[PDB]
């Protein structure tokens, strides 16, 4: 019942519209389109996979303005972001140009989608290390000093203590 | 004071 995307588009008709959703695996599926109040169309998809999905929306075979759109899915209402924990120096303080490292423990949440975002005065390079011990290593490097926000989400819900505010100094 | 986003997603498998 969540409208994964809504589009207000005048003087089209639903029977000539198509909404094709591509999942992260590359699988495509046809989304359900329903017309709400106004000419506001609700596009709904029941996802089998977590992560950002793409939707192409066409009227009479032509992309609408904005297409392709994307949307993210989750959470599922079953737990579970609250069972993930993250910690380490890279969530406390860092230095510009120097890998800021931390771990994420995801084993209690089980299967899903883990998103790591870093926001601030430069673009982060992010590294992921799968470990066979139930934990993930993450590292990021940012070029510019400043306050960064580091977000860790499971199925698009922030885990405990996310977002982390991280002061990044010039190296010393 | 410019602010940019960088984000990565990981598919987590059943344990």
């Amino acid at each position: 019942s969540h409208c994964d995307l809504s589009l207000k588009i005048p003087e089209i008709s639903i029977q000539d519209m198509t909404a094709q959703v591509t999942s992260p695996s590359g699988k495509t599926h046809e989304a359900e389109i329903v017309e709400g109040e106004n000419h506001t169309y609700c596009i709904r998809f029941v996802p089998a996979e977590m992560g950002t999905h793409t939707v192409s929306v066409k009227y009479k075979g032509q992309h609408v303005p904005g297409s392709p759109f994307q949307f993210t899915v989750g959470p599922l209402g079953e737990g579970g972001a609250h069972k993930v924990r993250a910690g380490g120096p890279g969530l406390e303080r860092a230095e510009a140009g120097v890998p800021a490292e931390f771990s994420i423990w995801t084993r209690e949440a089980g299967a899903g989608g883990l998103a790591i975002a870093v926001e601030g005065p430069s673009k982060a390079e992010i590294s992921f290390e799968d470990r066979k011990d139930g934990s993930c290593g993450v590292a990021y490097v940012v070029q510019e000093p400043g306050d960064y926000e580091v977000s860790v989400k499971f199925n698009e819900e922030h885990i405990p203590d996310s977002p982390f505010v991280v002061p990044v100094a010039s190296p010393s | 004071e410019k602010r940019v986003a960088s984000s990565v997603f990981i598919t987590l498998a059943p344990p």
